[PDB]
């Protein structure tokens, strides 16, 4: 089971972006991926000062190291021990998920469809895959696996459905229309569009001041799904 | 070689050169560089050479200068708010002058004035104000 850390480009503006159209020129990536999570570290306030203060000592004498240590002992399962039972849990017992848990879902899945799809009547830009309720599903089924039981609980999923939706939080978040013209170049410049590919646009928008290599694809991918 | 501390005015020249040429940017720029600050020197001690004179005029730098400047024509072809749409104004009108004689309904302006700011507005207040300057401005202009 794939866990992967994408880096994103350009920083906060691909936020800015639609939320898809980041990796390569194709968002089936992030379709095929259960639970994508672009975050945060907002250091409330203790955490950049823990690092700061981490940096200032670090030397003499070895008292944080140590405090990691009683982290360690207290720090819940030993995570030797996690290990342990991880493999244990994963062997002995495989979960199945109850009825009205079940419709729930269904209900929940449903909602989304319909909502969202109202959302994009708009053509707001990003997504919703049946494959998605399946991950839903998976994560039910885990977490059923941690409480070790044989059948799963209303409750047990209701967790899930939000914390799936923390992850569709996460699915949602030189002018683009002036270079999204190209237009004049498709017409009365080339109906071949020979001669012209990217290399054209290079020559047409080189020495014009204006672009830039995502800007010349994204005007150029705009266009393509525009359908102009 | 000029020690004449009429090279003073040479500073005002390089400085009256730029202004004029910063906005707008789809002028000749060019920046303008300061090699070409740079580059007035050696105009100025080649017209020196020239006409045989020493320590030059300001005159021969004003001769170096025009010279400059059709060399750049040739290629051509708080207020921040008041400046963006005089900005605007010369914009327009330098287009249309050269492409067009510019005239016509002059609601349009502020129509595709607003089009092309949209892209800069991070919140409302932005919009109202460049809608209200704009305004403002082709109201004190009639």
């Amino acid at each position: 089971s794939v866990l992967a850390a994408a880096n994103p480009i350009y920083g906060r503006y691909d936020d800015l972006k639609s939320p898809g159209d980041n990796i390569d020129f194709q968002t089936t990536i992030l379709s095929r991926f259960d639970m994508i999570f672009i975050v945060k570290d907002d250091h409330n306030e203790e955490r950049d000062i823990s690092i700061a203060n981490h940096v200032i000592n670090i030397h003499t004498g070895n008292a944080n190291a140590m405090q990691n240590q009683q982290e360690e002992n207290g720090s819940e399962i030993s995570i030797e021990k996690m290990k342990r039972y991880i493999t244990y849990c994963r062997l002995k017992c495989a979960p199945r998920l109850s009825p009205q848990a079940a419709e729930k879902l269904s209900s929940n899945f449903v909602t989304i469809r319909k909502q969202l799809l109202i959302n994009e009547l708009e053509s707001t830009e990003r997504p919703i895959t049946i494959r998605q309720l399946e991950a839903i599903i998976r994560i039910t089924e885990s977490l059923a696996k941690l409480e070790l039981s044989p059948i799963a609980q209303e409750r047990h999923v209701d967790e899930a459905i939000r914390l799936f939706q923390a992850s569709t939080m996460d699915a949602a978040s030189t002018s683009l229309s002036e270079i999204r013209r190209f237009e004049q170049e498709l017409k009365r410049r080339l109906p071949i569009g020979w001669s012209t590919s990217y290399q054209t646009l290079r020559r047409e928008f080189v020495d014009t001041h204006r672009f830039s290599q995502l800007a010349l694809d994204k005007a150029l991918y705009a266009l393509e799904k525009h359908e102009t | 070689i000029l020690t004449k501390e009429a090279r003073s005015y040479l500073v005002e020249k390089y400085k009256e050169l730029r202004k004029d040429d910063a906005q707008g940017f789809s002028r000749s720029s060019y920046r303008i560089t300061v090699r070409q600050l740079e580059s007035m020197i050696r105009l100025s001690e080649a017209i020196a050479r020239a006409n045989c004179v020493d320590e030059i005029t300001p005159s021969f730098i004003a001769e170096a200068y025009d010279l400059l400047r059709q060399s750049i024509i040739r290629v051509d072809v708080t207020y921040d708010k008041y400046v963006s749409m005089m900005n605007m104004i010369v914009r327009k009108i330098a287009e249309v002058d050269r492409e067009g004689a510019e005239e016509l309904t002059a609601v349009d302006i502020v129509d595709w004035y607003l089009l092309q700011k949209e892209n800069d507005l991070g919140s409302l207040a932005e919009y109202w104000e460049e809608r209200r300057l704009a305004f403002k401005v082709i109201k004190r202009l009639v």
